[PDB]
């Protein structure tokens, strides 16, 4: 509630020369912001040194601090420290409280130094992913024709693995490959629970694909649409998406889309992978005509960002639902990133409601600002069962 | 002891023994070689151009660091007179002369044993551009002169 | 483009500075 | 003029082709493949009318007519050849543009004029060959099997740390670190530029007399056997 | 001649990150010089007469440059952006400085000789293109679509016709032809069966 | 005699500044480099060497006019290339960023199978066409044929005045280079040789 | 047992922007 209210009253200033931003950047030993030096007293209930005076901020390595977006985000999130302190005072036995931004940064309390190179990204975390959208029925079409041989095949494999890394036990996934003939890349033949074992099997299967043949989009899309109408097996009965991985084609396949999803009940996200000179027009048309989105992955450095942005599109019906789409969910048991043991995380999404007082913007207010998170250690639960 | 492997060249010298049968080839080769031996002073001028440019390059770019992955390295440098001459011949034929030009311009990490801290100048812009003009021209003057 | 010391192919011409000699920019 | 237009259209079609790896094909290539019978039929008709107007072994007296006849014959064989051996038969189509040289006599005159100057040069070429062989043999006696040693870490999976030849405790390039000058490594340029036999030596000497990458071979020989005497082989080869 | 020299000097000061004042000054000077040259051309054509004006081979070049400059001006006005680069060709008129010298006859007879052989040079230049197109097609048949045996396909490939003809041109210039030879040999397969 | 005076006096000054501390090391280096004029004294000492030098000078004087024409044409091409390519030879150390304001901070570099953090810095290519002198230098290097495919790639990938490269954005611009190769290294060099 | 809360195919969804129109 406080995050929504504070962000609603924001100005989006374009310069930060004299209006410095004061915050404690984690993992430290630029013009536009100031830095905080904390005291870092040793405290129990944490295995590290913490400071209750303010909140720490983590910004991923490949995201530049001091840009306009990150500086505006820091300025409007500087008002969360008061509620962090109030929550800590109302219940001393409280662990990490975190705001994960769609910008990329995470502001967490109490302030602690961050834990080689750091590859942590807030938007890839299980709690952020479960709070950013609803369960899904992902189906991945991989183009394995002759034209994808080379580096645009290893990029496709890496991208498919990274996108499988974004699924959980509530999501159901399958992978199919087509070259003038569509077939499953593994032994599954239908959507599976997408747990650790099934994801490992799918990753091993997709690492073994070789490229040869001629692309036929109609057959692959017919296979994909038929795989989503099984209903003989356990599914999620929620978001149904087809995630196509190609380089570039010439066929739009209007007949398949018209026949199967006539009412556009299934989204189609499309990815153009590699450095090539094929036509991207049909790919973007297929993305636009089926509530989907078009992405470009030309290198390894673009794989991580582009394989997680599809959760922005899936979050539109959740923000449009209103306050009914605000339910505290709890993750599976996982090891805390800041070395705290086994924890579960409570999750609540945060909506952008600037201009919703008069209800006039409705343009970028259909995306989430970020995710609330609070950690509960399994020792806390064990203390309640003598 | 001292190597004695050059004698194997001797049995390879018998090919010239079959060069007699090229009545048209032999006379052409002899005529051009004899013309070459009639113009030694133009060759001396070319050698003097090489000598002057090698000395200038030795003085100006001699103490560039021999760091590899650049065009001045353990194979192509200005460290010695013979190395400078080899660099000049490589540029005269033309292999990466623009790369060698870029490898010594006013901001090169300088040699450890060198007494200076900033070695390498922007004279290379002239140094390499004039040479490619001069050498070639002299060569073109030599060829016609034959 | 590829940085100094990175592995390259001569026929790609994708070194930021210098040439691709002996397989390294 | 209609035949020249057909030849120009065929050249445009041959320019419109696209090639993809691992057996992939664009739909436009499939569309363009259908136009081959029309061109073959028109060429056969144009070459059929000349046979009943000049005879044979006089229609076939002209060399350009012979080239036209072989082009159309290979086209006909390719159309009727369903067998797997057509790669060397489909390559004849690249001579189809040359047909428009036979259709414009001015181009034939210009070609005769330009080739009139290449007859005295042939002897020069012979001399050039005599040079290359004469150096290749020398390169066969000094640099044969010298680029196969390389710095390998400690015999784990045969990954050379560097792409340069090394020498075993000699005035050559000693291995740096804890690597060793082990036996067998393909070579510098995928193992193509070497002096293993007379054919490789001939190829590398020819590649060295065009002043293209000869310094790389010089440096390889320098770091494989010492830089004391290598120049004496390469400076004359460039000079002569 | 002084007007042409001033135009050359002003068009030659164009550099990256120049002051805006210089950009506007050159923008207006372009119109001023184009108008001056247009008036000079019209005055000369009215004086000498159309046929007499086009009699000289040098005035035809000036007329072509003037019409190309007008086309470039209108093109850039209706679509601000790239520049064809035709108003610089007026600097060729500066060659008329050779008239007052004693080397006009030699310089002018070479162009008279050149222009007398437009047919032969065109035929020779089109015959060189004809053989560059035959070799590009042969390379397309040989190594067409077979250069993906490594990380990425090189810029020097034989997949399309523009790429193949540009590769053949680069080989003809002699630069890095041995690298393309190595890459094609590896494409045909190894040093054993691909030589 | 002037030559001899400068080579004698030049060393004199160096000796005068040598008997003290390191005064004006730049002038010390300049006067030491000036010592290379020692062999040139032989030009007039040997009559045959003077004769061959005079022959070289006469050969240069016989072609100075075509040299001037060649320089004018190359200046025109340099101005055209400056108009075409100025400002478009900038790049970011990671290819994902196409603007200077985005080329700031750290980025993940995937080399030697170990991701590492590298600074994100906005740089410029070695050979560009920012002004007419840089264009002349680049075109001279192209005319020699050394590394001209690299500048061709940089010119094709050029997008706009302050943007990073985009692969194969303008292939048609290669026409420029092809035309250049048909003029200076093919035609002008051959007329130099023939003259 | 899966979650009983599903949010999809909302009528008021914009969906007028893809990744190709902007780029
Ligand atoms: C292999 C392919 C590569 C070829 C590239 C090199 C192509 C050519 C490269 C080098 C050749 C040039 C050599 C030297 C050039 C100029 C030095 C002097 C030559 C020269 O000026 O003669 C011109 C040259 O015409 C041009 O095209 C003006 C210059 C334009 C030439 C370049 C045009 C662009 C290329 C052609 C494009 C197609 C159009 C032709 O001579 P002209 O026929 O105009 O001669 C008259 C005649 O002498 C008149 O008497 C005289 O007037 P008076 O003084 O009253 O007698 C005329 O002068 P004015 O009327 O101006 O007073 C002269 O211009
Ligand atoms: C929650 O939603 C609200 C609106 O629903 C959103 O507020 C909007 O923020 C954007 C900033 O992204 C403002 O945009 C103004 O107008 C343009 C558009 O970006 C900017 O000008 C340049 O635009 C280019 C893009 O083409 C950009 O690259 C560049 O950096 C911009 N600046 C330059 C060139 O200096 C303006 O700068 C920008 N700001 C102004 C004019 O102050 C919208 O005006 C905002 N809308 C409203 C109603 O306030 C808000 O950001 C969302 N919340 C979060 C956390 O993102
Ligand atoms: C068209 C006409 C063509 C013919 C005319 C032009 C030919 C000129 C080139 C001739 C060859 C010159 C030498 C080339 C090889 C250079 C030597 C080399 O690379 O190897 C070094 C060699 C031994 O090396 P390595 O194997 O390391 O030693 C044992 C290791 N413990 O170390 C040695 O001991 C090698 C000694 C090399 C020769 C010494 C000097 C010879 C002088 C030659 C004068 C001109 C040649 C006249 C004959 C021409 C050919 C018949
Ligand atoms: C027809 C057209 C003609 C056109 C061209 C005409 C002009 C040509 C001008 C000269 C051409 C270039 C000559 C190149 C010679 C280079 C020699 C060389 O590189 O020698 C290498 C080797 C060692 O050199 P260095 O670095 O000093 O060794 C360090 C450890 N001692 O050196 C040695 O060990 C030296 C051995 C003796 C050398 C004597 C000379
Ligand atoms: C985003 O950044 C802004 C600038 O860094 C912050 O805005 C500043 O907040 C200050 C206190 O919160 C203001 O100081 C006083 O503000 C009151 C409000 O009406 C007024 O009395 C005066 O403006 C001022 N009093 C003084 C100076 O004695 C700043 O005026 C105000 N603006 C600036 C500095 O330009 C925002 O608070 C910040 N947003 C969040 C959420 O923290
Ligand atoms: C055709 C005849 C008249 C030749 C005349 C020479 C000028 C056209 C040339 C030579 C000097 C060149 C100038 C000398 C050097 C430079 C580089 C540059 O100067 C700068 O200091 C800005 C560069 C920066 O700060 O980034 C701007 C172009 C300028 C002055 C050049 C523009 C083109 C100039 C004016
Ligand atoms: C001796 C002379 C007469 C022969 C010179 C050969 C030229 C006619 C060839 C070689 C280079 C070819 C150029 C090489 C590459 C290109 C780009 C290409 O344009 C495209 O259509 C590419 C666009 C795309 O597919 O993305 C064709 C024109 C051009 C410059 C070609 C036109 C024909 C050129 C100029
Ligand atoms: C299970 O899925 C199949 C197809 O994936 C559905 O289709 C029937 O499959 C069974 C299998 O023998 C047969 O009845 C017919 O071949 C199919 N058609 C019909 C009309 O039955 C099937 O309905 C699904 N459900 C079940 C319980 O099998
Ligand atoms: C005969 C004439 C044309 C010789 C060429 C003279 C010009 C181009 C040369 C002569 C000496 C050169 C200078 C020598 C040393 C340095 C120091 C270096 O840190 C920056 C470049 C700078 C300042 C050079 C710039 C270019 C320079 C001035
Ligand atoms: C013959 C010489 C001396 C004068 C004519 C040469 C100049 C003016 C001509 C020759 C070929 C021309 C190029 C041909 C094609 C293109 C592609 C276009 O999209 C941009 C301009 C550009 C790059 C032209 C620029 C002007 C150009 C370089
Ligand atoms: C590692 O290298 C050393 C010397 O280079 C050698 O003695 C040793 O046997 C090597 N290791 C193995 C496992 O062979
Ligand atoms: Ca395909
Ligand atoms: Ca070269």
């Amino acid at each position: 509630l406080e995050a929504e209210k504070v962000q609603a009253a924001h100005q989006w200033r374009e310069d930060f020369a004299s209006n410095e931003v004061v915050y404690y950047n984690a993992k430290d030993d630029e013009p536009g912001s100031q830095r905080i030096k904390p005291v870092f007293i040793e405290d129990a209930n944490f295995g590290r040194q913490i400071s209750y005076q303010h909140a720490a901020v983590h910004i991923p390595t490949d995201i530049y601090e001091g840009s306009t977006i990150v500086l505006n985000e820091l300025n409007w999130t500087s008002a969360l420290d008061e509620v962090f302190k109030k929550n800590r005072e109302e219940d001393p036995s409280l662990l990490w409280q975190v705001f994960g931004s769609a910008t990329g940064l995470a502001r967490y309390y109490p302030a602690s130094p961050w834990v080689k190179i750091d590859l942590y990204d807030v938007r890839r975390r299980p709690w952020y992913i479960q709070g950013a959208a609803s369960p899904k029925d992902m189906l991945i079409l991989v183009d394995v024709s002759g034209s994808v041989s080379g580096l645009t095949l290893k990029l496709i494999r890496t991208s498919v693995s990274e996108m499988l890394e974004t699924l959980s036990d509530d999501d159901f996934v399958n992978v199919a490959s087509f070259n003038s003939n569509a077939q499953d890349v593994s032994c599954f033949q239908h959507l599976v629970q997408a747990n650790v074992r099934n994801k490992k099997v799918l990753k091993d299967a997709v690492n073994n694909i070789t490229a040869k043949g001629i692309t036929d989009y109609k057959k692959g899309f017919s296979f994909a649409f038929e795989q989503l109408l099984n209903y003989n097996v356990s599914r999620a009965n929620c978001n149904k998406i087809i995630m196509l991985f190609t380089d570039g084609g010439e066929e739009r396949a209007q007949e398949i889309f018209n026949k199967y999803n006539k009412d556009k009940k299934v989204r189609v996200f499309t990815f153009s992978v590699g450095q090539h000179n094929y036509d991207r027009g049909p790919i973007q048309w297929m993305a636009c005509e089926n509530k989907g989105y078009y992405y470009e992955i030309p290198s390894i450095g673009a794989i991580r960002i582009n394989t997680q942005e599809y959760l922005d599109v899936l979050g539109r019906p959740m923000v449009l639902a209103g306050d009914k789409a605000k339910q505290v969910q709890w993750t599976n048991v996982y090891l805390d990133a800041l070395e705290l043991g086994l924890v579960i995380t409570g999750t609540l999404p945060v909506f952008n409601i600037t201009g919703q007082f008069e209800n006039k913007t409705n343009l970028k207010n259909q995306l989430i600002l970020g995710v609330m998170g609070v950690d509960v250690s399994l020792e806390d639960i064990k203390r309640l069962t003598p | 002891f001292i190597n004695l492997s050059f004698l194997r060249l001797f049995r390879a010298a018998r090919l010239i023994k079959l060069l007699r049968q090229g009545y048209t080839i032999r006379i052409l080769l002899w005529t051009f070689v004899q013309s070459f031996k009639a113009l030694p002073y133009v060759c001396l001028l070319i050698a003097m151009l090489f000598f002057i440019y090698a000395i200038i390059g030795m003085q100006v770019f001699g103490n560039i660091a021999l760091d590899d992955d650049t065009s001045i390295n353990r194979h192509n440098n200005f460290r010695t007179f013979l190395q400078a001459l080899m660099l000049l011949f490589r540029s005269a034929t033309g292999e990466a002369w623009h790369e060698i030009m870029l490898s010594c311009l006013s901001n090169q990490a300088c040699d450890e044993q060198a007494n200076a801290t900033e070695c390498g100048s922007d004279f290379a812009y002239f140094y390499f551009v004039s040479f490619i003009f001069l050498c070639s021209f002299l060569m073109l003057n030599l060829f016609v002169a034959v | 483009c590829k940085g100094k010391g990175a592995k390259c192919s001569r026929l790609m011409y994708d070194c930021c500075t210098g040439s691709c000699r002996s397989g390294k920019c | 003029y209609m035949i020249l237009a057909t030849i120009i259209a065929n050249c445009i079609v041959l320019a419109l082709e696209q090639h993809l790896p691992d057996g992939d094909k664009t739909p436009m290539s499939e569309r363009l493949d259908d136009t081959e019978p029309y061109f073959i039929g028109i060429f056969c008709f144009e070459a059929g009318i000349k046979i009943i107007a000049l005879g044979f072994v006089s229609y076939l007296r002209n060399g350009w007519n012979v080239m036209d006849f072989v082009v159309v014959l290979t086209g006909i064989l390719a159309t009727a050849g369903t067998d797997f051996d057509l790669r060397t038969l489909r390559a004849v189509r690249v001579l189809r543009p040359l047909k428009l040289v036979s259709g414009i006599p001015s181009l034939q005159v210009v070609l005769k004029s330009i080739m009139k100057a290449m007859v005295p040069l042939l002897q020069i070429g012979l001399l050039l060959f005599f040079a290359i062989l004469m150096f290749a043999i020398i390169g066969l006696e000094f640099y044969m099997g010298k680029f196969h040693k390389a710095c390998f870490p400690n015999s784990t999976d045969a990954e050379p740390v560097g792409d340069f030849p090394c020498g075993k405790e000699a005035p050559a390039r000693l291995c740096e670190g804890d690597t060793e000058c082990r036996e067998y490594w393909p070579g510098p340029n995928f193992g193509i530029t070497n002096f293993d036999n007379i054919l490789f030596a001939i190829l590398t000497v020819f590649q060295c007399i065009t002043m293209e990458g000869w310094t790389d071979i010089l440096y390889n020989t320098n770091d494989a056997a010492g830089n004391t005497w290598n120049w004496l082989y390469f400076i004359p080869l460039i000079i002569i | 001649l002084c007007v042409v020299a001033l135009n050359t000097l002003c068009v030659a000061m164009v550099h990256y990150n120049q002051p805006r004042r210089l950009t506007t000054t050159l923008y207006f000077a372009e119109f001023v010089f184009l108008g001056l040259f247009l008036t000079e051309m019209s005055l000369k054509m009215y004086g000498l007469g159309p046929r007499s004006y086009f009699r000289s081979s040098f005035n035809c070049f000036d007329f072509g440059v003037i019409v190309g400059s007008v086309f470039e001006v209108v093109w850039a006005a209706i679509k601000p952006g790239s520049s064809f680069g035709i108003s610089v060709l007026r600097a060729l008129r500066l060659l008329r400085i050779f008239k007052v010298t004693k080397y006009w006859s030699s310089l002018r007879n070479l162009v008279v000789s050149l222009l007398n052989s437009m047919k032969s040079i065109i035929s020779l230049l089109f015959l060189l293109f004809l053989f560059i197109v035959v070799f590009a097609l042969l390379g397309m048949q040989l190594f067409g679509g077979q250069f993906n045996f490594q990380d990425e396909t090189p810029t020097t490939n034989f997949d399309t016709f523009p790429a193949a003809i540009l590769t053949v041109f680069q080989i003809l210039t002699g630069e890095d032809w041995n690298a393309v030879m190595y890459h094609g040999i590896e494409s045909q397969g190894g040093v054993s069966k691909g030589m | 005699n002037i030559l001899d005076f400068i080579v004698v006096s030049g060393a004199l000054v160096a000796f005068a500044f040598s008997g003290s501390k390191g005064k004006d090391i730049n002038t010390i280096k300049s006067l030491r480099v000036l010592r290379v004029l020692r062999p040139l004294k032989t030009i007039k000492r040997l009559p045959k060497l003077k004769a061959v030098f005079d022959c070289v000078v006469n050969s240069l004087k016989n072609v100075l006019n075509i040299l001037i024409v060649y320089m004018l044409f190359m200046f025109i091409f340099a101005v055209i290339a400056v108009q075409l390519f100025k400002g478009k030879f900038f790049y970011c150390t990671d290819e994902s960023k196409e603007l200077e304001r985005d080329c700031r901070g750290q980025y993940l570099d995937y080399e030697k199978e170990e991701v590492e953090a590298q600074p994100r810095q906005w740089k410029k290519y070695d050979f560009h066409y920012d002004n007419v002198l840089w264009a002349l230098l680049t075109l001279f290097t192209v005319s020699t044929g050394e590394g001209w495919p690299m500048v061709l790639k940089h010119s094709v990938d050029a997008t706009y005045e302050e943007q990073g490269p985009s692969p194969g954005y303008r292939m048609e611009l290669s026409i420029f280079y092809v035309v250049y190769f048909v003029v200076f290294p093919f035609f002008f060099v051959n007329i130099f040789v023939a003259l | 047992k899966g979650p009983d809360v599903c949010f999809d195919n909302n009528v008021l969804e914009d969906y007028t922007d893809c990744g190709g129109v902007s780029g």
